[PDB]
RNA sequence: GUCUACGGCCAUACCACCCUGAACGCGCCCGAUCUCGUCUGAUCUCGGAAGCUAAGCAGGGUCGGGCCUGGUUAGUACUUGGAUGGGAGACCGCCUGGGAAUACCGGGUGCUGUAGGCU
RNA sequence: UGUGGCGGCCAAGCGUUCAUAGCGACGUCGCUUUUUGAUCCUUCGAUGUCGGCUCUUCCUAUCAUUGUGAAGCAGAAUUCACCAAGCGUUGGAUUGUUCACCCACUAAUAGGGAACGUGAGCUGGGUUUAGACCGUCGUGAGACAGGUUAGUUUUACCCUACU
RNA sequence: GCUCAGGGAGGACAGAAACCUCCCGUGGAGCAGAAGGGCAAAAGCUCGCUUGAUCUUGAUUUUCAGUACGAAUACAGACCGU
RNA sequence: UCAGGAUAGCUGGCGCUCUCCGCAGUUUUAUCCGGUAAAGCGAAUGAUUAGAGGUCUUGGGGCCGAAACGAUCUCAACCUAUUCUCAAACUUUAAAUGGGUAAGAAGCCCGGCUCGCUGGUGUGGAGCCGGGCGUGGAAUGCGAGUGCCUAGUGGGCCACUUUUGGUAAGCAGAACUGGCGCUGCGGGAUGAACCGAACGCCGGGUUAAGGCGCCCGAUGCCGACGCUCAUCAGACCCCAGAAAAGGUGUUGGUUGAUAUAGACAGCAGGAUGGUGGCCAUGGAAGUCGGAAUCCGCUAAGGAGUGUGUAACAACUCACCUGCCGAAUCAACUAGCCCUGAAAAUGGAUGGCGCUGGAGCGUCGGGCCCAUACCCGGCCGUCGCUGGCAGUCGGCAGAGCGAGAAAGAGAGUGGCGCGGACGCUACGCCGCGACGAGUAGGAGGGCCGCUGCGGUGAGCCUUGAAGCCUAGGGCGCGGGCCCGGGUGGAG
RNA sequence: ACACGUGCGCGAGUCGGGGGCUACGAAAGCCGCCGUGGCGCAAUGAAGGUGAAGGCCGGCGCCGCCGGCCGAGGUGGGAUCC
């Protein structure tokens, strides 16, 4: 007995039922498959960050003077206009009281 | 069943164009690929070392690794069900800077200049892109002339 | 198209949206005998795409108003030029009808082409519709009514409204 | 209508019968078949305190504001159109001409420019 | 106006023949002691500066060939979608969008980077 | 529907003359399921599978008979075509044969279908179990789309059909 | 360092075909093999020197389940060639 | 290994992390990618007909050579400009549909540190700190994300378009999307796949696709305009039986002729002579033929229509009329009808029947009905991580749906003895959308059977189980409860 | 026997299941100097084996260390909380 050899008939329908989910993209991708001369050097640069720590925070505290230096030195109808003003209930808390007294 | 194999159905794909054979221009090697810039892949026949598989010819990925002669691309390849973002090592003759990002970065810089200028004045600049809106009313002037009448031509058996 | 009911003559003028190369593109006019404006403007783009290299998206419809009959109480002769598709090749015809309106004569033409030649609305193109004098007509079916002292009876007046009794005593009369 | 929506309309062309509505039709549809999408629930717009409580931020505080923002395609058309639950119209009273084919070739599919208002009467 | 050295795009720069090339250049040119290499100082390497634009090179010319670039061909061929459309079929027509390619007819015939001269 | 059968269309030629009385090359359009393929849809907890005898009915693609048109129809004989299936279409030698071929007769000895009609109707010559013989092949058991001989043919009393 | 296939024309015996010399020559040749692609101061031909056809981790591509084998691509650490 | 498994895919269940910025079987704007359809051969590779103009690089042939030069008509070969026709395994050009990527804070623009990498050079690259910038940077739609365990399945078939092998197949094998399988419903008379449209239990309305002589709901409209007669009429997707060819049938058209300079016919009078010119020359007195084809004479004389035909004396064929009086002729084209058209039981536009259609083509108005669409009733599921512990009562004050984030706020200064229901919270209540289903999966059973621990101060000789029943009812159902009879101990 | 979900008890633990003690009951109760033991709290290597965090501040722009103070990372997103 012979049989059908191959098809891809119901497969488009099958793929889309649970939907085609794109790869889980993030910030901070892994450094696997990066040049291991470049990678070992990048690891030494990370290891030797605390050696130049005193200049980092000292420059940041001198540059934080540069903020305080300059931040203190820094310092359609006329009727529908009126009725949209009167009707809304913090701007027009006294215009309604004037209206309310104006029945007498 | 088809014959498997790496260059099967790459006859016109990895060919060089008509009167564009021979020596490879050197600017190709002098363009500077950073880690991140978005790059479109196109295999070349002239250079047989470090080709992309025909799966990738015409796909755009991003660079995650630059070694002496080649760059690492991350290209979204589709299988049956799922899409795989996958990491290939392709020589820089088979590689170009995509101009898809050179239209966005001009937008951002112009978009930001239009907020450096006109933030203090109160004049509000519309930044976002509108699709071509329905056309405005206007007066089609018949400058003296009465429009020519077009009446369909009678049939004549040509050849 | 589909020649539903009595057609109406439309004056559909159109032009290409001005680009940079020409800010003043020339206006073109057409006579469309069609059921309404929405089909008149589609049949305008059919004929305009075939004569000129002008399209719907590459142009605008400047004016599409119904052309009225200037004498719908006078009996006129209408000589119409055709272009229809047979089941082997395409043919040009000249066809005379006798009516008060042009749009009536064009509906009368579509019925006659449908009846005699089995030619439908999508097949038939109309290129020229001219009202004629009584002396400039070559067809005997329309000329025979060019008789100032015309006289004929209504011979065999078949009884209509047959189902009004449905059960009568008498046989119906035919001679009137 | 923009550039984006017309090229979306012409690829579902044989399944829709669309056109340019009248002020009357816009009044009839939003007064007779007006339901809001309040808490994702299809609730009938019997009062103005539904529209005001939902679309208060865009200054659409009544039914006449809603009908104005729809008809004269304003700023907050998106948030007023997406507020309106899609209109559950009746069958056409008098029947169709022909469902399957285009309006131009006798049928009742594709763009019916000013003639959509007649179909709105028979289904509303 | 223009060359030289190194170039980028790689015929609007290529090919055929003709004409003109001021001044520095570039050359042809002159030799074989040392360097160096051949059957042969022709080529290659070297040491020269009497001559010459004849050639290379440059600029230009030709109802030139090619190349580039428009028009036409033509809303033609094909094509997305639609119909209880036509037809015995083979294939067609319409609606809704997209739209080429020869022959044939015009126009053009290198742009330019750094560095250094000549006028 | 390739193939088998049967029929048109065109007119190069045949026919003393003369395309078409009767025929018809090179081409070309069909029809039929009385041929053989091609396929695997139905049946493998079974549809009894070759022929003949017997007996009914149907088809027409008409052999004969009836009525007719046309011939290269003088008569006689013969050939082509039309309406046309009412009635006929036989007796034998050889073969299991279907088919074939011959003798004789005759108005004529036309072609077909009905689960390649018809086995609880027969028959059992042929195929196609088990016994044996020969030839070719196999080392052998055995094989043969070779020849040969001998080899169990069951049941109706049910429903319908018909009498 | 050269330039191929083929052609034109000349040159003792020498002719269709031995050898020399000039001109045209975009690949019409060659690259071991089938076919496709690719290549001209080369990937071809001829010379000189050699052993990267050597030792060693991981990554990746192709078939793909996104597994093995086979084959391959870019790196890194050595020792070497030119 | 091919009647089976493992393996991804499709399926279900359990949840969990979040939300009162993320995604997408789509489009728009940018930006790459391609070598099919088409086209091309006076562009490469290959196949391919045709004359030209040149000529030897060629041969021949004969032409006046004693022998060779020239030579001369040259023919194929050759070169050059042209020409007709092609390609799944050719191509300069080259679409439509299509396939990637981008459309921001995972971002920008500033400083400052680290490096054993890289270097003329705080040069190049990467990593690290502290900063400041929201107008959230296309349209439209929508709550997303993530992890466990997992059953069935692994014979498929059909259709529009594309498409391979075969003459073709209700044949064999593919791509794309849609169906049947797993699915009823209205139409196609009938039918797994067509067309319309997908279904909880009902009433009203209205539609689709199809219909409306009678069967058979609805044209019993004073429907419109033509076409067609069939001794085989014709009559609706898939679809259920036809072609070439043809018609002085009939209805349109197209092109070109003759028309009062008087047509298709109707019937005459005539068809003459050099000439028994010609070609081989049995024969061309015109007569298997072939080729020359004019004139002397004119209304016709044509070397011509058939002739016994070698011709012949001789009948007969275009011609102008003798009689006679305006509109005809000729070739294509395409509608309907007709010929072409032959099978076996009796026979099928579904039947009857229909011809001022009940046929065919083009179109009005009205009407008929689906489980589809609208309004409403009832059931269920799902969603609202919905509402209620305020039944806050002579110690009471009964309010919290309302467009706009917040206190029905609190102190010190300037007579009558009253008030429904509620809340098995595992309950009760409110609003919105939904409901096909085989294999398969899960939940809920106040569905049922038989036995054990508890419990009903259960039932029962004033009659238990069991059984029968035109009795009374409940439940969507599984089932159940009462009445009457029989029966005799649970 | 295994895996995963789910309910309960105790929790760096947990469990007497084999043993012993003093009608229903062959049940239930108890042991702790009855936890032997099982599974868990440590991995990796074939193996012999080895076996899970540090900077700074002085003395000996550096010590193998003498010492001294403090000490289970960082970035981004993150229900609630302040």
């Amino acid at each position: 007995a012979k049989s059908k050899n191959h098809t891809t008939h119901n497969q488009s329908r099958k793929w889309h039922r649970n939907g085609i989910k794109k790869p889980r993209s993030q910030r901070y991708e892994s450094l696997k498959g990066v040049d291991p001369k470049f990678l070992r050097n990048m690891r030494f640069a990370k290891k030797h960050n605390k050696k130049g720590l005193k200049k980092m925070q000292a420059n940041n505290a001198k540059a934080m003077a540069a903020r305080a230096e300059a931040i203190k030195a820094l310092v359609v109808s006329r009727k529908l206009h009126r009725l949209a003003y009167i009707a809304h209930p913090k701007l027009g808390r006294r215009a309604r009281a004037r209206i309310a007294r104006g029945l007498r | 069943t088809n014959t498997k194999g790496k260059r099967r159905g790459t006859r016109y794909m990895f060919s060089r164009p008509f009167r564009k054979h021979g020596v490879v221009p050197l600017a190709t090697y002098m363009r500077i690929y950073k880690k991140g810039d978005i790059v479109d892949i196109k295999g070349m026949g002239t250079v047989q070392k470090g080709m992309p598989h025909k799966c990738y010819h015409g796909k755009t990925g991003r660079v995650y690794n630059v070694t002496q002669h080649a760059v690492g691309i991350v290209v979204n390849k589709q299988v049956k069900g799922k899409i795989l973002a996958k990491r290939i090592n392709v020589r820089i003759e088979h590689i170009k800077h995509s101009k898809s990002r050179d239209s966005f970065l001009k937008r951002v810089k112009e978009n930001d200049q239009k907020k450096k200028e006109a933030k203090e004045k109160g004049t509000w600049v519309q930044l976002k892109r509108q699709p071509a809106p329905p056309r405005e009313a206007h007066f089609v002037r018949t400058n003296g002339k009465e429009p020519e009448l077009l009446e369909p031509i009678p049939y004549e058996f040509m050849a | 198209t589909k020649a539903s009911g009595t057609l109406r003559e439309y004056k559909v003028v159109g032009r290409c949206l001005p680009t940079s190369k020409s800010p003043a593109p020339p206006l073109y006019r057409m006579r469309i005998f069609a059921p309404n404006h929405v089909v008149a403007k589609s049949r305008f783009w059919y004929f305009v795409l075939e004569l000129k290299k002008m399209k719907k998206s590459s142009g605008e419809i400047v004016y599409c108003g119904q052309v009225f009959e200037k004498s719908p109480l006078r009996v006129k002769n209408f000589g119409i030029w055709l272009r229809y598709d047979s089941r082997s090749g395409t043919h040009n015809m000249y066809h005379e009808y006798r009516d008060l309106i042009m749009a009536s004569a064009v509906t009368q033409c579509y019925r006659d082409m449908g009846a005699r030649h089995r030619a439908r609305a999508h097949s038939i193109q109309v290129m020229k519709v001219e009202e004629m004098a009584a002396a400039r007509c070559p067809r005997p079916a329309v000329k025979q009514f060019h008789d100032s002292r015309i006289r004929f009876p209504l011979p065999h007046r078949v009884l209509r409204r047959q189902h009004k009794p449905r059960f009568t005593a008498k046989r119906p009369n035919t001679f009137f | 209508l923009n550039k984006a929506s017309i090229n979306m309309l012409r690829i579902v062309e044989p399944y829709i019968a669309w056109g340019y509505p009248n002020l009357k039709s816009v009044n009839e549809l939003i007064y007779k078949r007006g339901y809001g999408k309040i808490n994702k629930k299809r609730i009938a717009l019997t009062d103005n305190t539904l529209i005001a409580r939902s679309l208060g931020k865009y200054n659409i505080i009544c039914m006449e504001d809603l009908i104005h923002e729809i008809y004269t395609v304003g700023k907050h058309f998106k948030e007023a159109n997406n507020f309106l639950w899609p209109f559950k119209l009746s069958s056409p009273r008098g029947g169709m001409k022909k469902k399957t084919t285009h309006f131009v070739e006798g049928g009742d599919a594709g763009n019916r420019e000013d003639q959509i208002n007649r179909l709105i009467r028979r289904m509303n």
